[PDB]
């Protein structure tokens, strides 16, 4: 119900990197199929995640964080990366089925 | 030191270098001496020859 | 004219390596440990060549020639200890580095973790056998229990014990031989670092995010040359003053005497950066199994490459698999609290606690841990 | 490798001399706040590990010297 | 009339070899000035229990 | 109401000069302006002192990551003298030893600048050009290159050591070739009746007299190596500079190499 909503963003908060600046599709360690994700973003997602991950660096070099109204909110941290990510899984997933026969 | 270095130019650009490698020169002097703790050179100053080094 | 920075063969390597190597600017202080770590190994290899020039590795004069070390040559007793207390230094090194590799999941490059714990296998028994060296009563008595040990394997064990040894107990053939041994493995370590820190370069180098460093990358000059030189002078400091100030405090009293077959001490205890190890053999009531779970305690954490089951790298955003790290920090320390004291109550159910947990949280639980953040992110 | 790790585009920094700043610029009076922020977001996670096996040790070390006792 | 690390920086730091030189000798009178402060410290802390302080009842 | 007011404070008799060059006598021109330019307005309606306070250099940089543009831009320069300076002259010379390069140019190799010679040798920059922008105490003494990213890193380099070789081993030679070069193109520059009023107007403006031409020659011959590494010591060695970069400019480096890069270590 609503008290996992409520948990989830506890933890959300909890994580820390909405104190970066980040967002939840900017913290996934790049393997080849995100790499590709990136690959096959637009132009302007891609310069918005360039920026939000040198942001990050330099807050994170510094020790420091955003004030808490820049903090990245839980409602509208937008998931720019999963319809990409879910088109390179599956398409992956062809070809390791095609692969397997 | 065959030939083309027996020029004007190249004797003034050692002409210029020559404060400088008088002063590197000056400084590897002083170094040798403290380094090596020499009691030939530091018997003749005001302070450091107390401890006779 | 030309840049005889990047176009000579040789300063090439070293433009490439220290000078201009792209590095992230966001590593924090732990980043200087492992440069730490290159600079005692050199600082060992000098003690170590000054402390072998008045060594005889011979049962009659070894025990005596450490006392003519330390009592006759001009500041041997500062070399020796300096070489004493580096090693403990080294090996608190050691665990920061490999700790700051199991937490910001710099594990992902495999070759050169493999090659790290290669490193680290090499560097132990460098250890142990030059705690074997001066030839003390604890000295004989380790390497009499570290042989034993080697011994309880079936069929092979006890010809292969005989063979280390060289004879029939331990005697100066396994001392001159350990030291040969303890001679020439901090150079097997300095070439094998060598293929670390290429495979490193050809790799790069990880932030503390563990987010794609490449947006914002610094020179390794000025930078963290002068952040190393400051993590240096700060080394340096906790060296001099374990060596000027409170020399045998991580010492051993019985290595002071020596060495005697006729008379076994009270309490056997190799040193404190093998306790953990001892901890995690004396719980198991099985001698090969005591063995096999040291090796393979040692091997999970060659082994912890394989269980990442979480789409962040770093532990930075990972809160509750932070908890179970520091609980195994936690397990860790009680581990070598636990190696250090008897096989009395309450020690052996501590202990045996201690190493089925350090077992479950490095195999079971994180895994788990990392699969239930993956669900609770909504990232599956 | 310098000039071909990534692609940026659109971002400006701006940076100083170092002879034209200071090195410790308010050093306690920023220092302090961050750092105890810095302890309030990491102690939690932190130090109940460490005192957990601090109590451990004092019980071991209590039943030792109990243990170790006359009666019975 | 300027500052004295004005003065100091143009006419001691300004070349490097000069710098270099005034390192050393700076290096040398410090390390003079330091071993006498470091000794003379050392002997404070400790009246009446080093050599130096009772070699003259059994020197003679 | 405020092009009124920038009207009525800066368009007074005492900041403007008319300047004729040509086929113009000086007593029609004068007549001329005394029956037209007699009315400016010149009371300070606001009485308030319109003033000029010196400009603060900052050693700092500025750059503007982007990669999608072809060529990267960079411009390095110090802190000039002023206009009323006559070293600025010294320094002119110092910026005719290093000159100018374009792609386009028809020499090759045998170029008599180092810097044009080495970038020509190892395809390094497609442009680089000297300035030297001066204002009122202070300006700007630098360099601008225009280069594919590959190399910026490496005519930095190369910027740096010549200026470093005019602060400390400007042999005789050169310094004839730089004192020839600006005589030359200060002297061609002034062909033509618009060349000419543009020197009278901002001579006028600037240094309150214009300077004869062979005012600039004698002030020129002055000028040998000795005095030519001394004002270059004074101002590139050991300096903080300001470094401005757009396009893709990854491999222009930090502030430090670049600070480190104004003095020499074997020197
Ligand atoms: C509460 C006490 C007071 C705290 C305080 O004043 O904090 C100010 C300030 C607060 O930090 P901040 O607000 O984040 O801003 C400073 C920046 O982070 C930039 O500063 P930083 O924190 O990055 O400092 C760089 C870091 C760089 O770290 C290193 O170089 C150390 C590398 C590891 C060495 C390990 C040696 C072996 C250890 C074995 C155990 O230095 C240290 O960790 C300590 C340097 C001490 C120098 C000597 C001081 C006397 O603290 C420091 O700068 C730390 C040093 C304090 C002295
Ligand atoms: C230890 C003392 C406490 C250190 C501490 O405060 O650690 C907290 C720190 C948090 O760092 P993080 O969460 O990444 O960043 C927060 C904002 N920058 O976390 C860290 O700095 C963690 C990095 C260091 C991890 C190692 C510490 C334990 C050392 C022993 C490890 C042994 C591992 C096993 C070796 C044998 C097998
Ligand atoms: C509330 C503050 C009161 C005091 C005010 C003064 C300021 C203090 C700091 C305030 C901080 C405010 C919050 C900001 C920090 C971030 C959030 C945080 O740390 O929360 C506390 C944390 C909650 O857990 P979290 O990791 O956030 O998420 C888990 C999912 N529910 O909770 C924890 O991490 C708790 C961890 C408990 C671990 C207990 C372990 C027990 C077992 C140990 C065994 C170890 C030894 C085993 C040996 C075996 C062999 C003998
Ligand atoms: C090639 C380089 C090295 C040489 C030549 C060398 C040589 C020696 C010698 C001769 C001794 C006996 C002297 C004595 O302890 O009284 C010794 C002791 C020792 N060495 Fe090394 N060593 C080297 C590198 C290392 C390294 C890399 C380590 C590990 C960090 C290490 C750890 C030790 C230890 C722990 C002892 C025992 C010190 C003690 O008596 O308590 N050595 N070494
Ligand atoms: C024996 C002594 C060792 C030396 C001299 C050494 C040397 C170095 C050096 C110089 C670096 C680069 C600087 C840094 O980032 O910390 C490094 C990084 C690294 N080392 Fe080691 N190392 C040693 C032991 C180990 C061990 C035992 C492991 C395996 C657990 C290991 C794994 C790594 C990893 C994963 C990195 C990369 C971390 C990162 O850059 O983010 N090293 N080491």
């Amino acid at each position: 119900s609503k008290w996992l909503d409520g948990f989830r963003k506890w933890y959300y908060n909890a994580a820390g990197f909405n104190k970066l600046g980040l967002m939840r599709d900017d913290t996934l360690h790049e393997t080849e199929d995100v790499k590709e994700a990136i690959r096959r973003l637009p132009e302007d997602l891609y310069n918005d995640r360039m920026f939000r991950i040198k942001r990050a660096l330099d807050l994170t070099m510094r020790h420091q964080i955003l004030p808490k109204d820049q903090w990245t909110k839980y409602e509208e941290d937008k998931f720019y990366l999963e319809p990409y990510l879910k088109e390179v899984i599956r398409e992956r997933k062809e070809r390791e089925e095609w692969a397997k026969k | 030191m065959l030939s083309r270095f027996l020029g004007p130019r190249y004797r003034e650009l050692a002409r210029n270098w020559i404060p400088t490698a008088g002063m590197w020169g000056t400084v590897g002097a002083v170094g040798l001496v403290w380094a090596t703790d020499w009691r030939l050179i530091l018997d003749w100053v005001p302070y450091i020859n107390g401890k006779f080094k | 004219m030309t840049n005889m920075r990047k176009t000579h063969p040789l300063f090439k390597i070293i433009n490439h390596s220290f000078i201009d190597l792209p590095a992230p600017s966001n590593i924090s202080s732990w980043w200087n440990f492992g440069s730490l770590l290159g600079v005692c190994l050199m600082v060992q290899i000098i003690t170590g060549l000054f402390l072998a020039m008045h060594y005889t590795s011979d049962t009659m004069t070894a025990f005596s020639s450490v006392t003519h070390i330390c009592r006759d040559v001009n500041y041997g007793w500062l070399i020796r200890y300096m070489h004493a207390n580096g090693a403990s230094m080294f090996f608190i090194c050691l665990f920061l580095h490999v700790g700051r590799g199991l937490y910001y999941g710099s594990y992902t490059f495999m070759e050169t973790w493999n090659i790290g714990v290669l490193l680290l296998f090499a560097v132990m028994a460098t250890a142990f056998m030059g705690y074997v060296l001066p030839w003390g009563q604890m000295s004989f008595w380790g390497a009499t229990v570290i042989t034993n040990l080697l011994s309880a394997i079936p069929y092979i064990g006890t010809t292969l014990v005989e063979w280390i040894w060289g004879g029939f107990s331990v005697d100066k053939a396994t001392l001159t031989r350990f030291f040969a041994f303890h001679f020439i493995l901090p150079f097997i370590i300095a070439a094998l670092a060598i293929v670390h820190l290429l495979f490193l370069h050809e790799t790069g180098s990880n932030n503390p995010t563990g987010l794609n460093s490449d947006a914002d990358k610094i020179p390794f000059h000025p930078y963290y040359t002068i952040k190393d030189i400051l993590g240096i002078l700060i080394m340096f400091l906790i060296l001099m003053t374990l060596v000027l100030f409170f020399p045998d405090m991580l010492g051993d009293p019985d290595n002071y005497m020596p060495a005697n077959p006729l008379n076994t001490p009270p309490h056997i205890k190799p040193e404190w950066y093998f306790l953990f190890a001892y901890a995690i053999l004396r719980s198991i009531p099985n001698k090969l199994g005591g063995v096999l779970a040291l090796i393979l305690s040692i091997l999970i954490l060659a082994l912890m490459p394989f269980l990442h089951t979480s789409k962040q790298r770093s532990l930075m955003f990972r809160p509750i698999t932070q908890i179970l790290y520091w609980i195994l920090v936690a397990n860790l320390l009680i581990l070598t609290w636990i190696g250090g004291q008897p096989v009395e109550h309450p020690f052996i159910i501590i202990g045996q606690l201690a190493s089925i947990s350090y077992f479950s949280i490095i195999l079971i639980l994180m895994p788990i841990s990392g699969i239930i953040e993956d669900k609770m992110l909504k990232l599956y | 490798e310098f000039g071909n790790l990534a692609r940026i585009r659109h971002v400006i920094s701006y940076s100083l001399s170092p002879f034209e700043q200071r090195a410790f610029p308010s050093y306690f009076s920023k220092g302090i706040p961050n750092v105890l922020r810095r302890t309030r977001e990491r102690i939690l996670r932190v130090a109940p590990p460490f005192v957990v096996v601090y109590l451990i040790y004092t019980w071991g070390n209590q039943e030792f010297e109990q243990s170790k006792r006359k009666n019975p | 009339s300027p500052t004295i690390p004005s003065r100091l920086y143009s006419l001691l730091f300004r070349r490097t070899s000069t710098f270099a030189l005034t390192i050393a000798v700076g290096a040398l009178f410090f390390e003079r000035a330091f071993d006498q402060g470091a000794d003379a410290i050392y002997e404070h802390i400790n009246e009446g229990k080093l050599w130096k302080h009772i070699k003259h009842k059994y020197e003679n | 109401t405020d092009l009124t007011d920038y009207l009525n404070r800066h368009y007074k008799a005492p900041r403007m000069v008319l300047a004729a060059a040509g086929g113009v006598e000086h007593q029609q021109l004068l007549d001329l302006a005394q029956k037209h330019l007699s009315s400016v307005s010149r009371v300070y309606e606001e009485d308030a002192v319109p003033g000029l306070t010196p400009c603060r250099f900052t050693g700092s940089e500025i750059r503007h990551r982007d990669d999608a543009l072809p060529l990267a831009h960079v411009a390095i320069a110090v802190e000039g003298p002023g206009w009323a300076n006559p070293d600025n002259v010294t320094l002119q010379v110092a910026n005719a030893i290093i000159g100018h390069y374009d792609c386009t140019y028809g020499g090759g190799v045998h170029l008599s600048s180092p810097l044009a010679s080495v970038a020509v040798a190892n395809k390094l920059c497609q442009s680089f050009q000297t300035f030297n922008i001066s204002y009122s105490d202070t300006g700007l003494l630098g360099a601008h290159f225009v280069c594919d990213a590959m190399s910026i890193d490496d005519m930095v380099f190369f910027l740096q050591g010549q200026w470093m070789r005019l602060c400390t081993s400007a042999t005789e030679s050169e310094v004839t070739r730089g004192k020839n070069i600006l005589r030359n193109a200060l002297v061609s520059h002034l062909d033509g009746t618009t060349p000419v009023c543009e020197d009278i107007g901002r001579s006028l403006l600037t240094y309150g007299r214009r300077i004869p031409l062979a005012e600039w020659e004698s002030r020129i011959q002055e000028v040998d190596a000795q005095m030519l590494r001394d004002i270059c010591s004074k101002y590139f060695y050991d300096q903080c500079p300001a470094v401005a970069g757009y396009g893709p400019i990854e491999q222009l480096p930090d502030y430090n190499r670049i600070r480190s890069g104004m003095f020499w270590l074997r020197f």
